[PDB]
RNA sequence: GCUUGAGUCUCGUAGAGGGGGGUAGAAUUCCAGGUGUAGCGGUGAAAUGCGUAGAGAUCUGGAGGAAUACCGGUGGCGAAGGCGGCCCCCUGGACGAAGACUGACGCUCAGGUGCGAAAGCGUGGGGAGCAAACAGGAUUAGAUACCCUGGUAGUCCACGCCGUAAACGAUGUCGACUUGGAGGUUGUGCCCUUGAGGCGUGGCUUCCGGAGCUAACGCGUUAAGUCGACCGCCUGGGGAGUA
């Protein structure tokens, strides 16, 4: 039933956010923290940080600019029922550039920005702008 | 709901020490315990239709769990079901 | 339901009637049964007594 | 409450008529208006206390 | 093994033999290695509510511990004796002392 | 391999949860009798009906079946159906408090299987009250009705059928996330127990209400909000859930 983590993740934020909160917790794993590093790294949040050993802890910190989130609107995109795989050519470009999408290739998780320059493809995982 | 004194002597039966409450081949044969005995109550009445839906549950479990462990260990499953004594 | 009401007063004085049977439980039983529908009945006597 | 056997305590619990009171009057709890009850159905059985004031 | 209150009513008349019922119940009960945490003879009290026609009879609460056994055989022999009018046996929960 | 998902273990708690056996009081009808005497009953008004073989009314003693007043409650329990006197026996689930075991053993589920109100069917039984059918009396233009006097199946038990309901929250199951307020219910930690309490921390529930959602009504931490997994179903009305 938690059989989809990474929308649990997009969503942990998207309400969160929407619920004007400061803070955000949830487990972590390999994925999420890959993740976290966009979002902080293309600046949709501060910062992360995984406070355990036994039984690890995502904790992200949201950005907020005006009265306004900073994440306008963070969906899944490939999960379980159905997965994505684009090549390079065929990566998506999220609001005309503005924004991104998250997609994981062979050589880590990156942007679409990213994966077109590293010139490969892989698994959109989500957008975010 | 089967005796302290008797579920007691089964995990001491099946598990490691007492305590290793919770071994697959100790819920099977504290499960299997109970659903036996069980066949007595449902003998008479028979009508006793609700509870009747905890008996199948008990036994929805027990398969569940007898199909595990067969996946992990087929030796431990084996000795398991010649020892409760059902698969025919 | 019973008044001993000893010397003096010649007043009834049984108010006590208004206080169970009567057209308490004797208008109830009086007819149609009802067997549910006094469910719907009573959840009136609630859904206005809440206030 | 803790007793049938109490048919002191009992007795104010239950109006001439010998009818049980609401718990709306009694202002008793709702977990031992129930204990309540069934013990006075107990008293009531067992010759203890009347069901009716016919009695 | 389970506890129970337990109380029965003799009929008047019959109620010399309440003393030899009391021996024998217990002598029963004790009989499966039971304990017999409670008794006592009421004797003659005033009814709520006459019953079998007829007013007063003699009470006999009597708490034990012992079989879901003995205590059917009770149960029945309180039909088959026509002398008690009443009986009940109940709750458990645990021996009880001195109370009414 | 891991321990948090899920299981198992200890102790308890609440409960119209289920199956079986006993048993209680009040009422109705009936049988027998005491007293009593010309009406009772029923309606809107009436009549059919009942009563001088003594009715109704009152008292007493019985017989029998059916349901369990008060408690009783936006109370509780169950997967849904649905489950209310009391007691014992057998039994299912739920919850909570400690820690201890198992180590992903899970979620969902076409097909399949089981369950499944009332009516209805088969066999024996049972039959007080109620009551389709039917009968009589009224109303009415008519009255195959609604009212009245009767009353059979049925309603009750056993066993076996049927498998449907506006079987509804007209809202599939599971999981995660998202401001509040006032209750009801039921566990459990702590506090001069010094209050009939004081602050916490669970499960369940009722009423309001915020964002949001909605065609609107409305829903709103028990979502109709934000998300995922799986299943069922919809594709204009009629025809037809018919051939
Ligand atoms: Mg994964
Ligand atoms: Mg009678
Ligand atoms: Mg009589
Ligand atoms: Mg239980
Ligand atoms: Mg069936
Ligand atoms: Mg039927
Ligand atoms: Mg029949
Ligand atoms: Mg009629
Ligand atoms: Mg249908
Ligand atoms: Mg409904
Ligand atoms: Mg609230
Ligand atoms: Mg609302
Ligand atoms: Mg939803
Ligand atoms: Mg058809």
């Amino acid at each position: 039933s938690m059989q989809d983590p990474i929308a649990d993740m997009l969503t942990r934020i998207r309400n969160g956010q929407a619920a004007n909160k400061a803070a955000v917790t949830m487990p972590s794993s390999k994925l999420k923290v890959a993740i976290a590093n966009v979002l902080k790294e293309e600046g949709f949040i501060e910062d992360f940080k995984v406070e355990g050993d036994t039984k690890p802890e995502l904790e992200l910190t949201l950005k907020y600019f005006q009265g306004k989130a900073v994440v306008e609107s963070i969906q899944r995109v490939s999960r379980p029922g159905l997965r994505i795989y684009k090549r390079k050519d065929e990566l998506p470009k999220v609001m005309a550039g503005l924004g991104i999408a998250v997609v994981s290739t062979s050589k880590g998780v990156m942007t679409d920005r990213a994966a077109r320059q590293a010139g490969l493809g892989g698994e959109i995982i989500c957008y975010v702008a | 709901s089967l005796s302290t004194e008797a579920t007691a002597k089964i995990v001491s039966e099946f598990g490691r020490d007492a305590n290793d409450t919770g071994s697959t081949e100790v819920q099977v044969a504290l499960l299997t315990a109970q659903i036996n005995h069980l066949q007595g109550h449902f003998a008479e009445h028979k009508k006793d239709h609700h509870s009747r839906r905890g008996l199948l549950r008990m036994v929805s479990q027990r398969r569940k769990l007898l199909d595990y462990l067969k996946r992990k260990d087929v030796a431990r499953y084996t000795q398991l079901i010649e020892r409760l004594g059902l698969r025919r | 339901i019973k008044v001993r009401e000893n010397e003096p007063f010649d007043v009834a004085l049984r108010r006590f009637k208004r206080s169970c049977e009567k057209a308490g439980v004797l208008a109830e039983v009086r007819r149609r049964e009802f067997y549910e529908k006094p469910t719907t009945e009573r959840k009136r006597a609630k859904a206005s007594a809440v206030k | 409450e803790i007793d049938y056997k109490d048919i002191a305590t009992l007795k104010n619990y239950i109006t001439e008529s010998g009818k049980i009171v609401p718990s709306r009057i009694t202002g008793t709890r709702a977990k031992y208006q129930r204990q309540l009850a069934r013990a006075i159905k107990r008293a009531r059985y067992l010759s203890l206390l009347p069901y009716t004031d016919r009695h | 093994m389970r506890h129970y209150e337990i109380v029965f009513m003799v009929h008047p008349d019959q109620s010399e033999q309440v003393p030899g019922m009391i021996e024998r119940y217990t002598a029963a009960i004790t009989g499966a290695e039971g304990k017999i945490h409670r008794l006592e003879d009421w004797g003659r009290r005033q009814l709520a509510y006459p019953i079998n026609k007829l007013h007063k009879a003699h009470y006999v609460l009597m708490n034990v511990e012992a079989p879901q056994e003995v205590i059917d055989e009770l149960e029945t022999t309180f039909r088959f004796n026509d002398a008690v009018i009443r009986s009940m046996v109940m709750r458990t929960k645990h021996a009880v002392t001195e109370a009414s």
